[PDB]
RNA sequence: AACGAGGAAUUCCUAGUAAGCGCAAGUCAUCAGCUUGCGUUGAUUACGUCCCUGCCCUUUGUACACACCG
């Protein structure tokens, strides 16, 4: 076989970093514990539109993602958790706190359900993105809701957008918090199993489709 | 009912079961797997509840006769389970059969 | 491109050094014997390395990995690479 | 499928000559721009029909 | 169910308020007209 | 109100329509 | 064979209101009822078809429409129904003017006609009323519209005349576990049945016979009772 | 029952459609043939790929 | 001469100096070692250009960065942006060329925040 | 004794914007029941459309090729 040196003499620094940034070095994980590698959407027509091509550390890249149309499209998923996470009506603007939340959640799902908290985000937003809506119609007076398809990003935004109010919905007026029934709404969000609200909504929103088709 | 929380932390009751009316009399996990926990109840069935459906037990296990008050997982199989009664009948019970009846 | 310059040594490990401070970077061990000929391509993206254990090994540069592993029969004494028309040869021991 | 209902009003044009000479660059310019857009799916059909029709206003 | 019943139909107190009610509502009438002629 | 494309379909609905039953 | 529940104390059934949106339950609503409001000028009162025709005259609107006595009764034998006791439904009113109002399923109508007439007019002034224990607000009017009030799981008829008939003993034994019913009715004096139909999917008929809401609704009461075992 | 899945080729204009309401042209993604006109509600751009229940139906104006 | 280098960060009203000099392989922000930077989760953002590129590079040079104004976050991306471009002056002043351009690569394709700021003047109309 | 986030109607807004948090001043008109500065934190959703609502402009190629219509 065949070997690749790149190292003569072993790192040594004055100011001592702990051994889980060594190995974050070594490897990029999302807050040095979830990897990125087999990390896939299932479905084709969102692999473009949930991106999560590009590794990352901490979900608050503060980039400029909504001057243009699509830099939303382009703007990697966790982000928009903790964004429409934040979108409240006490907590406008509380973007640390919010993402504190979006850790402990994560480390909930990794810690009940075994497989990858970070794909279960991300099989939940594409098994809930509902897929045929519907519409008024104007006609002039005989009114009445009729079918459309949707397109992906519109898909995106709505998944986004129900589970984090159902999450609040859940967490109003309870014993539990946020970041604990979001956790279990997400996993039963992936589970795709008919207890979780936004699951329950979708349904809802392709039979009115089918209904007045 | 069950609370099932991760330790250090009180703070965060992270999971709360309501089982049978009936006080759970005994709580463990599994041993091979670690998302199946079991609760015996005195209501005289044990019950496997799959840590992330909560709302209905994964798997009954009934049959016995009077206050389930201890059980036990086993080493070798993940898939038969031990309960011992309050009037003897120490059961063996199989999860990949029905398992309404005990082996 | 003028920064790399490769020494082919006599116990197998080809060795990259950057001129311009005269540092050392990178290092491969594949042959056996001592290496003898070694040129880099005019892109900077493949590697020629041929040597007396009768083994021709082709790399990629922009990643570090093992392209192709080619044995010929007499072990190899002398190379030439010709970069416009990416060929090279070898004058063996037959 | 009314890309398909026009070539067949096209083909009765050419049987019907008189009406064709008033407007031959009307017909011609719609025609070419709707093949030459709806392209791929008409040329990967199969109709004979379609062959003849296509054969007999080329001539 | 328990059931229950609707609701629908101290003096000195509610005079108080009244008679504060109308000392601001004359104080202040009494101020734009003051303003108004001396303007 | 019907637009381009819409009155031009229809039209040639009907009128292949006829030719097609003529034939 | 398996033991009897540990406590025997029959408790009271967990009542309800619309801020639960899990529970499996049913919603009456009263649609384009007539409950109006007007100052005669010293005091304000409810519009009132027999004795006031010619101040409705006057205002221009139609004696024909101006009447509250069939939600009166339609809400009375409601709320007095045998499921009601049972604690699984709850009423919305949708008022003709477009007011939502929640009813709780723990009030007690007045019996007649003058103090229900004056419960509705402080209601509809005032926006909510107290117990005469004054800790619970019975009545709650909220913001439109209905279905951003209403549980998840649910599905949305009208009670019309001309729809094909079924047996809704059939209906509920037909639906699914945790989907609930959500029955539009029309408590219209006379007019088209038109309503909700971009609200709600589907008509329903109880009879070939026309009916009225009160009997409509103690239709769907019973058939509810039977196909629920109450 | 059969989802399927297509790819938006070409925006469709100038047609009287109601705010929100997008009239583009489809071609079938697995079947490299039929082309559908149909509509969407969010926004589209050239060049996606897009889920589909509904099968033999052609779209129009929604008025 | 001790071969040594300066260069400034700069998020939205804070600012960031940095020094770049030879030295023993160590980090000083503010008179204190970077293991204790405050926010704590964002601790990783700062972290995040040595975690980038390696470890080696930084085991064989000197940092001193002291900040000024601006708050929490303001401050955090101000210090990752002064280390990104005081490292890449350091290669560029004493060691190869080749050695910054690789590095300047690696930076700007993970994300171009760290080599420019944007200091957001608006877009009127 | 009122009160658990405030109906019907109605008003506004498309990135350092909505919202949140404070510190300073008090500038020949206004403002102290307040007014104006500055920094902090920083979002969801549109960026297309004339289909409704309204508004305007043009209905004469006039301007010099090619093209287009007539």
């Amino acid at each position: 076989d065949f070997e690749v040196v790149e190292e003569f003499t072993p790192v040594v620094l004055a100011t001592p970093i702990p051994e889980e940034v060594q190995q974050a070095q070594t490897e990029i994980k999302l807050f040095n514990k979830w990897s990125f590698e087999e990390v896939e959407v299932k479905d084709a027509s969102l692999v473009d539109y949930v991106q999560v091509r590009q590794p990352i550390f901490v979900a608050h890249t503060a980039g400029r993602y909504a001057n243009k149309r699509f830099r939303k499209a382009q703007c990697p998923i966790i982000e928009r958790l903790t964004n429409s996470l934040m979108m409240n009506g006490r907590n406008n603007g509380k973007k640390l706190k919010a993402v504190r939340i979006i850790k402990h959640t994560l480390d909930i799902i990794n810690v009940l359900t075994d497989q990858n908290p970070i794909q279960v985000v991300v099989d939940a937003i594409t098994n809930t993105g509902p897929r045929e809506d519907t519409t008024r119609v104007g006609g002039g007076g005989a009114a009445r809701r009729q079918a459309v398809d949707v397109s992906p990003l519109r898909r995106v935004n709505q998944a986004i957008a129900l589970l984090t109010i159902g999450a609040r919905e859940a967490a109003f007026r309870n014993i539990k918090t946020i970041a604990e029934t979001l956790a279990e709404e997400l996993i039963n969000a992936a589970k795709g199993s008919s207890t979780s609200y936004a699951i329950k909504k979708k349904d809802e929103l392709e039979r009115v489709a089918k209904s007045n088709r | 009912l069950v609370s099932v929380y991760d330790s250090y932390n009180p703070r965060t009751i992270l999971l709360s079961i309501n089982a049978s009316t009936h006080p759970t009399h005994v709580t463990k996990f599994h041993t091979q797997d670690n998302k199946i926990l079991a609760t015996a109840s005195d209501d005289r069935v044990t019950r496997l509840w799959d840590i992330s459906n909560a709302y209905e037990p994964q798997l009954e296990l009934t049959g016995a006769t009077d206050y389930v008050r201890t059980l036990s997982f086993i080493p070798a199989a993940p898939h038969l389970v031990a309960t011992g009664s309050y009037d003897g009948l120490i059961r063996l019970y199989d999860t990949r059969s029905s398992g309404s009846t005990p082996i | 491109c003028g920064n790399f310059g490769f020494i082919g040594s006599s116990n197998g490990s080809i060795t990259i050094y950057n001129m311009q401070s005269g540092i050392l970077r990178k290092k491969y061990k594949l042959h056996k014997r001592a290496v003898t000929g070694i040129s880099l391509d005019g892109m900077n993206r493949k590697m020629v390395s041929c040597g007396l254990d009768g083994i021709v090994g082709f790399y990629d540069f922009n990643k570090s990995t093992l392209l192709g592993k080619l044995k010929l029969d007499a072990p190899i004494t002398a190379m030439v690479y010709h970069r416009s028309s990416d060929l090279f040869a070898l004058a063996l021991d037959d | 499928s009314y890309v398909l209902k026009f070539l067949k009003f096209i083909d009765t044009v050419m049987q019907n000559k008189t009406l064709l000479h008033s407007h031959l660059p009307l017909i011609c310019k719609n025609l070419f721009f709707i093949i030459k857009f709806n392209h791929k799916e008409l040329v990967s059909q199969k109709n004979e029909e379609l062959k003849l029709q296509i054969n007999r206003v080329k001539t | 169910i328990p059931t229950h019943a609707p609701k629908y139909e101290d003096r000195t107190r509610s005079e108080i308020n009244k008679m504060k009610a109308q000392l601001k509502k004359e104080r202040k009438f009494t101020m734009k007209e003051i303003r108004k002629d001396a303007k | 109100s019907l637009k381009a494309g819409e009155r031009l379909m229809e039209a040639l609905d009907l009128g292949i329509a006829e030719i097609e039953g003529l034939e | 064979q398996k033991a009897l529940p540990a406590s025997l104390v029959p408790q009271a059934p967990p009542v309800l209101t619309s801020k639960d949106k899990i529970t499996k339950r049913m919603i009456v609503v009263l649609a384009m009822a007539s409950l109006e409001t007007h100052k005669i000028s010293d005091k304000y009162v409810l519009l009132n078809c027999d004795d006031h025709q010619g101040l409705l005259k006057k205002m221009g609107r139609d004696i024909s429409e101006a009447r509250p006595d069939i939600t009166h009764q339609c809400l009375l034998t409601l709320l007095d129904s045998p499921i009601n006791k049972a604690g699984k439904l709850q009423v919305y009113i949708q008022t003709s003017r477009g007011i939502l109002i929640e009813v709780n399923p723990t009030v007690r109508i007045p019996r007649t006609f003058k103090r229900f007439s004056g419960l509705m007019v402080q209601l509809l002034h005032k926006l909510s009323i107290r117990s005469v224990n004054s800790e619970e607000k019975l009545l709650k009017v909220i913001k439109n519209p209905i279905t951003d009030h209403l549980p998840t799981k649910c599905r949305k008829v009208t009670l019309s005349f001309d729809a094909p008939v079924i047996r809704v003993q059939d209906y509920i034994e037909k639906l699914d576990d945790d989907e609930s019913i959500c029955v539009f009715v029309g408590a219209m004096a006379r007019g088209k049945d038109n309503f909700a139909d971009e609200y709600v999917d589907e008509k329903v008929g109880l009879s070939n016979y026309p009916l009225s809401a009160s009997v409509a609704c103690s239709k769907f009461c019973h058939g509810a009772e039977d196909a629920w075992n109450i | 029952t059969p989802v399927t899945l297509a790819k938006v080729i070409k925006v469709l204009g100038r047609t009287g459609s109601r705010g929100g309401v997008t009239q583009v042209r489809v071609e079938f993604l697995e079947d490299t043939s039929r082309t559908i006109v149909r509509n969407v509600k969010g926004p589209v751009r050239e060049n996606d790929i897009l889920v589909l229940m509904e099968s033999e139906r052609e779209a129009r104006r929604l008025r | 001469a001790v071969p040594s280098v300066q260069t400034f960060g700069k998020k939205k009203s804070a600012t960031a100096v940095a020094h770049v000099k030879a030295g023993k392989g160590l980090i000083k922000v503010n008179g204190s070692p970077i293991t204790l930077v405050e926010p704590e989760i964002l601790r990783f953002k700062v972290y995040e250009p040595l975690l980038l590129v390696g470890l080696d590079k930084f085991s064989n040079i000197d940092i001193r960065v002291r900040v000024t104004g601006g708050g929490h976050v303001s401050q955090v991306y101000a210090i990752r942006q002064a280390i990104a471009k005081g490292l890449v002056a350091y290669h560029q002043k004493y060691v190869d060329e080749q050695s910054k351009n690789e590095l300047k690569k690696a930076f700007t394709s993970y994300d171009r925040t760290l080599l420019i700021a944007d200091s957001r003047r608006p877009e009127p109309k």
